[PDB]
């Protein structure tokens, strides 16, 4: 009967010289902290029960109290930064790392969960858990011939804790830690469980978010084909982190973007750029923007996959953030592409949505659209077709928009509109 | 140019 205990009763039971009374009070505190409607985490912390739970973590001859205190500390460290800090101050990190090697599977899983929460608090606690040496037993827990023999929740919690170990920047995870975790991450990226796949993709996206050296560290393991395969999956919790990782990779060197292209990622984008989920569309358009900022052969590969009509459609009707990413994509396309590629972009119907988006209040998208229009005008000048494209701009009402932008607030906006009017509309 | 947690056991 350890249900709905009072904090006073829990303190009275824990402070007793009875190990069984201590276990009963600890299970009561666990059931109290596992409740959904505002668990009194601060009330438990003020009572000074965290050191008692940390000490109970070490009672190897009493595994039930170990499991109960581990669950309680897990649910306490799952709260705010102050509560996780209070858990850490009690000396719980080395105790949980010691419990990682417990013969009882549930106690080891609880230690994994608690360490995952502590590392997910932030970068400082993540690096502190790494310094305490959790990576070695965490990876030893997965040194099995087939991951299918492990329990589902066990594998999921281990994958989530590993992902939290790769999470957060400023500072980024240590290079040695990332290199140690990466093979197990590549192995988890091929498991059949959807949650494990989603968390592994989240970890890969965390690792690829930063300098190109980290992106190369991830790419050298050859996970890009599997990343594209998971990008083609049907479960949105799997597609989202896969798309994030693909974008983070295409933010690097042109060789990494070419590695992404070689895996066949562009074939998935016809559905990604028309995904009913707004965030998926926005992230796909951002990835496309960074791909259009690459070499001319990469732009030609974008063209070959018929993604220019999809970019036009996203520019015409989508979320405003998706439309901003599309404008960035068109600007990168026109600035990096050949004159024939810009002519093809015009033939796909880019001028009408490019003009219709000039009525937005965001200044940055206005500058982006003006730069794109400028680049198309330079292409037409190289082709001697300035008059026809000027007629095109004037027919859809874009000339009126540029003339109204001539008297705009931002310096770049009005200087651009004036340049374009005086150079191609006189 | 290119452009660039905690769970509770219930």
């Amino acid at each position: 009967g350890t249900v709905n205990w009072s904090v006073e009763d829990i303190v009275k039971g824990i402070n007793s010289n009875n190990l069984e009374s201590q276990l009963q009070a600890t299970q009561a505190a666990r059931k109290l902290l596992s409740r959904e409607k505002q668990p009194p985490i601060d009330n438990i912390i003020r009572a000074g029960l965290i050191p008692k739970f940390v000490s109970f973590l070490g009672k190897t001859d009493c595994s039930p109290i170990q499991f109960e205190s581990a669950w309680a500390l897990t649910n306490i460290a799952s709260g705010t930064s102050e509560q996780t800090k209070a858990v850490v101050d009690g000396g719980a990190i080395p105790a949980f790392i010691s419990l990682l090697a417990s013969p009882h599977a549930h106690i080891s899983e609880q230690a994994v969960w608690a360490l995952g929460n502590i590392a997910g608090d932030g970068s400082a606690f993540r690096d502190l858990v790494i310094k305490h040496g959790a990576i070695d037993p965490l990876l030893a827990l997965l040194a099995v011939p087939d991951l299918s023999t492990l329990a589902c929740g066990y594998l999921r919690n281990l994958t989530w804790t590993l992902s939290n170990l790769c999470r957060n920047k400023n500072p980024a995870p240590p290079l040695d830690a990332v290199e140690q975790i990466l093979p197990t991450l590549v192995r988890l990226l091929h498991h059949n469980d959807p949650e494990v796949l989603a968390d592994s993709c989240w970890a890969i996206s965390y690792l690829t978010d930063g300098p190109n050296e980290r992106i190369e560290m991830v790419v050298k393991k050859g996970v890009v084909p599997q990343l594209v395969k998971l990008l083609g999956a049907t479960e949105l919790p799997i597609v989202t982190p896969a798309l994030r990782a693909i974008g983070n990779i295409v933010t690097g060197t042109d060789e990494q973007t070419q590695k992404v292209i070689d895996a066949g990622a562009l074939a998935v984008f016809p559905s990604l750029l028309t995904n009913p989920k707004t965030n998926i569309q926005k992230e796909a358009t951002w990835t496309m923007s960074n791909i259009t900022a690459g070499r001319q052969d990469q732009i030609q590969q974008v063209v070959n996959h018929g993604l220019v009509p999809f970019l036009v459609g996203v520019l015409s009707k989508a979320d405003f953030k998706t439309q901003k990413e599309a404008a960035w994509a068109i600007t990168n396309y026109t600035s990096g592409g050949t004159v024939e590629q810009i002519v093809y972009l015009v033939h796909c119907g880019i001028i009408e949505p490019l003009m219709n988006l000039l009525s937005a209040k965001d200044t940055k998208i206005i500058q982006v659209i003006l730069d794109a229009i400028s680049n198309i005008f330079q292409a037409a000048e190289k082709l001697g077709e300035t008059e026809k494209l000027s007629i095109m701009i004037e027919e859809c009402g874009g000339l009126d928009k540029i003339e109204a932008l001539q008297r705009h607030e931002n310096e770049s906006v009005y200087k651009a509109s004036l340049n374009l009017i005086e150079k191609y509309f006189s | 140019g290119r452009r660039k947690a905690k769970r509770k056991k219930l």
